[PDB]
């Protein structure tokens, strides 16, 4: 069992109430893990205004974005949970800041905040399609460029729907609806059987 | 300031997927039933929607299966009946709900089995 | 107009139905009696009005609706089908 | 209801959007088709360009509209600004698919499940 | 031909693959090879198949030899032992 | 009233006074571990694998045992609770064989996973094992018995689910072993469920002994077609091929269970199938030819006749969807001789109303019924899931079941008023003794099964029992929502059929020979080529080649219900849906497909090109059809009654006898059934 | 090898071979598994 | 996943104990090179505030003069037990932060001879069961041990439902897996942060008016290793 300090609990959790007090118009929730970490979470509005005050208070600087990534609930309205993560080379701890986007109801960008995320902002947009207002330059990144889909979303078939081959008649490669020799076998895992409360 | 719209989100358009596998494609919003071999009730929690199942193959050269349908492997888990027919409406798939079964009260004893008269 | 079948698809417990249904409590059995061959299929639908559906010779399918209608008109709706 | 606007309050605004990527593709059509060598005719590139435009005429929410030119946009600059090379404009042309039958007796003498 | 029967028949193109090359199959077959090695008399009427060779070898089983009719075998070697 | 409140783990959930301790778990949510409690089966206690602690007492109490008592906190996975289960999986595990890559229950055993996540994580019996002699219980089970944790479920389920009785612990001590005394058979329907309900993997099915693995099976919820009981049931496939049926649970039509034939005879559905359309060759022999050639074989043919020339005798395991596009194809060139082998008397308002033809009195109304007059069926061997409720209402409830019919193996206590149909008048004049028995009745229900319909004076014996139904409806006074008359169906496509206004019985075809016969999926001998005229051309519409193939002009194969999205109706006309499991074999399409297409190559082209479409034709001709899991409530029995007054008709003194009088009568029945190998190894093991 | 010798089990070969690759002994993948779908076959009397 | 095997802690030694002459001599050629530092010195200077700015993390950060490293500031496994120097560096550039990698590569031979010198008996793996594979001779003799092995093997772990950003040093920066994860035994989400996506983003603020050879040195300072970056 691992070897847990409620120092950190605490003073991470403090911190919650102090960032929640300074930026009560965004934040809703504000939680610390068991595993230590905190998570204050804020409406998407409030994604300028919260992250600046990280990135420049004396009392809590947030200087580098560790990670932006949008996890996709089918389930919940807003699909996509932006979370952001941030560590404080100052007070050596860090933060996640997540908030909720829809398909169609962008999100701010903090590229002004952090010039990190002018990348990472792509990544989303690619992978999700989740859209960042005022970015510098949106365009995909990592997906080829024609893609058509936003591969990560939990409603894309892994193996996608095109695939690419090169044809002689054409002498040139060439897209074709995907036919696979073998079909990605879907083990299914659960067990019908669950393993405490939580 | 917010403006009104009373089209069903619609965001086939957005998705990006081929026309064939969205106005030819029926999935099932359905909660899965336990196979009989277990007595554990915790698959048959959460509503599952399933796209309808398409032609499996054998290959030639190996015997392996082969799969022409892009949407079959996919499975996608919904807490809740309204959230998943939401999903079904915006993405444009057909959608045929059916509602959740769930094993009624039963009435049971240890005295019973040893009635004077059963 | 050969007749083949009629189907009366009324439906039970609905407001309108009130007439479908007292016409074939009243005069249903009178009806096949006299037409003892001819197929009349009484089914229920639901959340749709009644619908007297006739099938005429040769695949032809003809509709008269019987929403809100009184029972004599249904009465008379189904004497003016088998003419 | 009570949606908050992307771009475009209304379908109206939004619709002028499209006119200028129309536009855009318009004038770019007879470009590419030179820049990459396609093997293809500026009229033909150029209906293309109206098909697709149209693929998605039905849409009728302003919000959907804007984002589909805010990515019609991104595909212009792929091709103007050049990083998509011929095999990727092309695909656009399904020039090496066999095109499928819609017919149902042609689906039925062809496919278990259609 | 295989293992289990598997042979393509006379007409199947398959056989294409087999033209001008070795169709891979193994003369050792094990359905034969367990037959030769003997029931082991074993007196005690449960006895266990470690599989030889202890944790190199299979789960650990008993098998109970009490039918006097049959002899016990080890879902896993195959051996058989009878008391 | 009537609401104790109970905490579990302080919820304060509240229960009706009796229920168990892992009862009232249950509603707050947690699962207590449980091995022998099934909730349809007794409560035993065997295992002592549910103790949990009740706040404040000394010891911890068995969950599926223990009355629940108004304040009691369940404390379920209390310090004291985990060691009551770390220490008796402990002891469940120690004689164990571990043959877990053995026991095809690998990944479906509640003994792994209960000991994965309630149990320990070592082991500490360096003791020996022991170890159990197999059993040869039949050919359907495979008992690997020195894997069974004893937890006395079998023999249960033997005993009051099925009336079997057979299974029996024998012994006492750590060598107590659940097997048969002596080695007789456990033949019996219902049999193939103790694989089922046995969550050690100790007796598993002997057929699907090692073909798969259950995390690869792909699950496809669909309608058991072989029985007209329409038991839900999930077809696992794997890679495209049905490797296992097993019941998923449905608590009006088969709550957890399923027949032995509709579970082993998936082996049947993989072999004399038709895949490849085949034409009559000018030497006289079936040749392999493309749909193209096939279908204008028999377009070309169908446009030269007209109406009463062209005939269809449907039955079996066709589904709703393809009756509607057979039907609306041969109204389109006027013949409504459409028909179906089972004949269902029609003389009195037949297929009219919709209760004439119907078991209305739900199968979760056999619970409610008070005296069940079974008139000339064999439940056991027609419905075996409606011989089961029967079960469990003269067990657990009070019914008093008769028959009229040959006095025959039940699995229950009946009375056997007769073999003789007049006696049915000896009721109806009130001059039999169990006249008053169902006078006593508040609420009675008779059942007139399907195979005493199909003699010569089925129609006499139809109106027979409704005079009877009508003077014990106003003798008992009974409530205008209990239904007293009901018939049970043995084919799955004829309640859907007669839905569909296809008149039963070949008797039309009979009368006047068809110069052109569309056999869809008739494997019957209803009509024969013989009796056919001259010409005899007919086109078979099925899926395998058994007695409508080889006199077929031509071959249009179709699928089977395990291969297409189709329709069927059970008997109380609850209409429910069958799913694509696998993909159709060879070059073989759905039916109703098929017949769309030939009516294009025809020029009388059905207006439905997509399933949706032939759906939302069914609707216009019924309603069932579209609603899917919703049984119809009102019916028309009084208007019924006076058209069988007006009927008049001789009951012949022939006794009705049920055509499956004794169980290798059931085993093959269908196409899919006697196509079965396994069905085949039961047949032969009975003779 | 030489020094201890391996332990021979009655089955193992031989001879070894080399790459047999370009050469005609080389595998060529084939699916081992019997037939699923046996087919009705037509009746060969005529009727 | 399995014990050293019997004899590896020493040729780690033999090795170790030589290694450094390779560094130096590398050092021989290159360091002081009247070539390398002019190719190298002054090129792709990157400030300190906007190093954290674009998230560099990593050796592109401590060249700067940032001092951090996540394994002194947030020790993860063992490396708290042990003494190591961070090799800081001033005048960022690409010259400096060479420096540092070959300073590492030397203070990474002063922790590995503490790891050989302080090895402790013991088992390698935890032992629940219910996270570990069982041992195979335990799974071949006890019951519980082979349902464990099967259901481990077959199924999962089974993690509870949460989700932690868990960073270590990785070589070239902060590596760190953001893993969310429902009840299940297979993941829900994994976003692995690639020190790379920030180094490359910065490929544009570092060569700025440099010539074709600056780009080349560039992208070698930055340790870019496409699979990270691309995932
Ligand atoms: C040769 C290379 C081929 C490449 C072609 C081109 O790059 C691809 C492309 O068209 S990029 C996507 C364009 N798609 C839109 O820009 C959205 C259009 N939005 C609507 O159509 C609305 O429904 C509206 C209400 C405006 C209907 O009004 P209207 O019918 O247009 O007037
Ligand atoms: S039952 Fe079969 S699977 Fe379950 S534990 Fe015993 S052996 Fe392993
Ligand atoms: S056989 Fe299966 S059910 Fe019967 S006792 Fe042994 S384990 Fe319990
Ligand atoms: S379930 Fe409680 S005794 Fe077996
Ligand atoms: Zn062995």
């Amino acid at each position: 069992v691992r070897p847990r300090s409620d120092v950190t609990h605490k003073q991470l959790s403090a911190f919650g109430e102090y960032v929640a007090e300074i930026l009560p118009k965004y934040v809703q929730q504000v939680q610390v893990s068991c595993l230590d970490e905190l998570e204050i979470c804020i409406h998407p509005d409030g994604v300028i205004p919260t992250l600046t005050f990280l990135r420049d208070h004396t009392n809590a600087q947030f200087k580098s974005l560790a990670d932006l990534t949008a996890v996709d609930v089918p389930t919940r309205q807003n699909r996509f949970e932006i979370v952001y993560n941030l560590l404080s080379l100052r007070f050596n701890s860090r933060i996640r800041v997540k908030t909720y986007a829809d398909e169609l109801t962008p999100i701010d960008s903090i590229v002004s905040v952090h010039i990190a995320a002018n990348w990472y902002e792509r990544e989303v947009w690619d992978m999700f399609g989740v859209f960042f207002f005022n970015h510098p330059d949106l365009r995909r990144i990592l997906t080829d460029y024609g893609f058509e889909g936003h591969p990560f979303r939990k409603d894309f078939p892994l193996t996608g729907y095109v695939e690419l081959r090169y044809d002689d008649e054409v002498k040139r490669v060439v897209a074709e609806p995907v036919e696979l020799a073998q079909e990605f076998r879907k083990f299914d895992l659960n067990s019908p059987w669950e393993a405490f409360p939580a | 300031q917010l403006i009104t719209v009373d089209e069903k989100l619609d965001i086939t358009t957005l998705t990006g997927v081929p026309e064939e596998h969205i106005k030819t494609r029926k999935v099932r919003i359905f909660v899965p039933a336990r196979n009989n071999m277990q007595s554990g009730v915790n698959n048959t929690k959460k509503w599952k929607m399933e796209f309808d199942t398409r032609e499996r193959w054998e290959n030639p050269l190996m015997g392996w299966a082969s799969t022409a349908d892009p949407l079959s492997n996919m499975v996608l888990t919904f807490s809740a009946k309204e959230d998943a027919i939401a999903f079904a409406e915006k993405n444009g798939w057909s959608y045929d709900v059916e509602e959740k079964k769930v094993p009624k009260p039963k009435s049971k004893s240890y005295g019973a089995n040893f009635s004077w008269n059963k | 107009l050969g007749l083949r079948e009629i189907r009366v698809h009324l439906c039970q417990r609905s407001p309108g139905s009130q007439g479908v249904r007292d016409f074939i409590v009243q005069r249903y059995v009178e009806l096949k009696k006299a037409h003892p061959n001819l197929p009349i299929l009484i089914r229920e639908c639901s959340e749709v009005q009644p619908k007297l559906w006739a099938r005429y010779a040769f695949g032809q399918e003809k509709t008269v609706s019987l929403n809100n209608l009184s029972a004599d008109e249904v009465t008379r709706a189904m004497q003016n089908v088998l003419s | 209801t009570s949606v908050k606007p992307i771009f475009s309050r209304d379908l109206n605004e939004a619709k002028r959007r499209v006119r200028e990527l129309y536009r855009a593709w318009y004038r770019e059509v007879p470009n590419t088709v030179h820049l990459m060598q396609l093997d293809i005719t500026v009229k033909q590139g150029r209906d293309k360009v109206r098909e697709m435009f149209m693929k998605n005429a039905h849409v009728t929410d302003p919000r959907v509209v804007d984002l589909l030119v805010i990515k019609g946009k991104m595909e212009l600059q792929e091709t103007i600004k050049v990083w998509k090379q011929r095999t990727h404009v092309m695909r656009f042309f399904h020039e090496t698919e066999t095109p499928r039958p819609k017919d149902f007796l042609s689906k039925f003498y062809m496919g278990h499940d259609p | 031909i295989t293992h289990t029967g598997q042979v393509y028949d006379e007409k199947d193109y398959r056989r294409v693959r087999f033209v001008d090359r070795q169709k891979e199959v193994n003369e050792n077959f094990a359905i034969d090879l367990i037959a030769q090695q003997p029931v082991n008399e074993v007196e005690h009427r449960i006895i266990a198949c470690d599989g030889g060779g202890g944790a190199l070898g299979h789960p650990k089983v008993y098998i109970n030899l009490d039918k006097e009719t049959k002899t016990g075998t080890c879902g896993y070697c195959g051996l058989q032992f009878k008391q | 009233s009537n609401l104790i409140e109970v905490f579990v783990d302080g919820q304060s959930v509240m229960v009706e006074p009796g229920t168990t301790v892992l009862q009232a778990c249950e509603k707050v949510g947690m699962q207590i571990p449980r091995f022998c409690y099934h909730e349809r089966l007794s409560v035993a206690g065997n295992c002592r694998m549910c103790l949990v602690e009740i706040e404040k007492a000394p010891k911890v109490v068995a969950a599926c045992a223990m009355p629940v008592m108004k304040g009691w906190n369940i404390l379920t996975n209390s310090e004291k609770s985990k060691k009551a289960r770390e220490g008796v999986m402990e002891f469940l595990l120690a004689n164990h064989p571990l043959d877990c890559p053995i026991c095809d229950q690998g990944g479906e055993c509640d003994l792994q996973d209960q000991s994965m996540m309630f149990g320990s994580d070592r082991s500490r019996f360096l003791e020996g094992k022991r170890a159990v002699e197999d059993k040869n219980i039949g050919p359907l089970v495979k008992t690997i018995m020195t894997r069974c944790i004893q937890c006395t479920r079998c023999i249960r389920f033997a005993s009051e689910i099925a009336g079997v009785d057979d299974l029996g612990t024998t012994g006492r001590g750590n060598d107590m072993q659940v097997g048969t005394y002596i080695e007789k058979m456990f033949m019996s329907e219902l049999s193939g469920n103790v694989i089922d309900i046995c969550p050690v993997g100790a007796l598993t099915s002997k057929p699907y002994a090692f073909t798969a693995r259950p995390w690869e099976t792909r699950k496809t919820e669909s309608i058991d077609v072989m029985d007209a009981v329409g038991s839900n049931i999930v077809v696992s496939t794997r890679t495209g091929e049905v490797m296992r049926i097993l019941p998923r649970m449905h608590e009006d039509i088969n709550e957890e269970w399923i027949s032995d034939k509709t579970r082993f005879a998936y082996d049947g559905l993989k072999r004399q199938r038709l895949t490849e359309p085949m034409v009559r060759n000018e030497k006289g022999l079936l040749t392999y030819t493309s749909w193209e050639d096939a279908l204008s074989r028999v377009a070309g043919m169908l446009q030269n006749f007209e109406g009463n020339a062209v005939a269809a005798i449907a039955g079996g395991l066709v589904d709703a969807e393809a009756l509607v596009a057979l039907k609306d194809l041969l109204n389109k060139v006027d013949s409504d001789n459409l028909c179906t082998e089972e004949i269902f008397p029609t003389e009195g308002a037949g297929t009219d109303l919709r209760s004439n033809y119907l078991l209305n009195t739900t199968i979760a109304g056999v619970e409610e019924a008070d005296v069940v007059l079974l008139v000339g069926t064999n439940p056991r061997f027609e419905a075996p899931l409606f011989n089961a409720r029967i079960r469990k209402s003269w067990l657990h409830n009070d019914l008093k079941v008769a028959l009229i019919g040959s006095p025959v193996d039940l699995t229950y206590r009946y009375d056997h008023l007769g073999d003789s149909p007049k006696i049915l008048q000896d009721i109806a004049s009130g001059r039999h003794s169990f006249c008053e028995v169902l006078k006593d009745a508040k609420k009675p229900m008779v059942v007139l099964g399907s195979s005493a319909l199909q003699r010569d004076d089925g129609a006499a014996i139809l109106v027979a029992v409704s005079n009877m139904v009508q003077k014990i409806r106003v003798t008992t006074g009974v409530a205008a929502e209990w239904k007293v008359m009901n018939i049970l169906h043995r084919i799955a496509s004829q309640v859907a059929a007669l839905d569909l206004g296809y008149k039963p019985g070949v008797e039309a075809i009979r009368k006047n020979p068809p110069k052109m016969l569309f056999l869809l999926g008739a494997d019957g001998g209803c009509i024969t080529r013989q009796d056919l005229p001259k010409d005899c051309f007919i086109v078979y519409q099925g899926h395998h080649g058994d007695v409508g193939a080889p006199m077929a002009d031509v071959i249009l194969p179709g699928a089977a219900y395990t291969e297409k999205s189709a329709t069927y109706v059970n008997t109380e006309g609850r209409a429910q849906q069958t799913k694509v499991a696998v993909t159709p074999p060879g070059l073989a399409r759905e039916d109703w497909k098929i017949i769309r297409a030939l009516s294009e190559i025809a020029g009388i082209t059905l207006p439905y090109d997509t399933l949706d479409q032939v759906r939302n034709r069914l609707e216009e001709v019924s309603p069932n059809l579209v609603r899917y899991d919703d049984i119809e409530e009102t019916n028309y029995f009084q208007q019924a009654s006076e058209l069988a007054k007006l009927v008049n008709q001789e009951v012949l003194a022939d006794p009705l006898v049920p055509p499956q009088l004794t169980i290798k009568d059931f085993y093959m029945t269908d196409s899919i059934s006697r196509a079965s190998q396994t069905m085949a190894k039961c047949v032969k093991a009975v003779t | 090898p030489t020094t201890n010798p391996p332990t021979a089990r009655k089955f193992i070969w031989t001879n070894h071979k080399f790459n047999v690759s370009a050469t005609p002994e080389q595998y060529v993948p084939y699916s081992t598994t019997r037939k699923k779908i046996h087919e009705w076959v037509p009746p060969s009397t005529p009727y | 996943h399995q014990d050293l095997p019997l004899g590896l802690l020493d040729d780690i030694y033999e090795f170790s104990k030589n290694f450094s002459l390779r560094i130096d001599e590398v050092e021989e050629m290159l360091t002081n090179n009247r070539i390398w530092r002019n190719r190298t010195v002054d090129i792709g200077v990157v400030t300190a505030e906007d190093a954290l700015n674009y998230g560099f993390s990593g050796v592109m950060l401590r060249g700067s003069g940032i001092q951090w490293d996540l394994r002194k500031t947030q020790p993860y496994d063992v490396y708290d037990q042990v003494e190591f120097d961070v090799p800081i560096g001033s005048r960022g550039d690409c010259y400096d932060r060479y420096l540092c990698r070959v300073e590492e590569m030397r203070q990474s031979l002063r922790i590995i001879e503490q790891c050989l010198n302080k090895m402790p008996p013991g088992e390698i793996k935890v032992d629940d069961a219910k996270v570990s594979p069982p041992k195979r001779a335990e799974m071949k003799t006890s019951m519980e041990s082979l349902i464990h092995h099967f259901k481990l093997y077959t199924e999962g772990y089974q993690v509870p439902p949460g989700a932690t950003y868990t960073a270590i040093e990785a070589p070239k920066g902060e590596f760190g897996v953001y893993l969310v994860s429902d009840g299940s035994s297979r993941p829900y989400r994994c976003k692995i942060k690639a020190p790379g996506f920030a180094h490359l983003a910065g490929l544009d603020k570092m060569s700025k008016g440099h010539m074709l050879a600056d780009v080349v040195a560039i992208i070698g300072t930055q340790d870019i290793v496409f699979g990270e970056i691309d995932r």
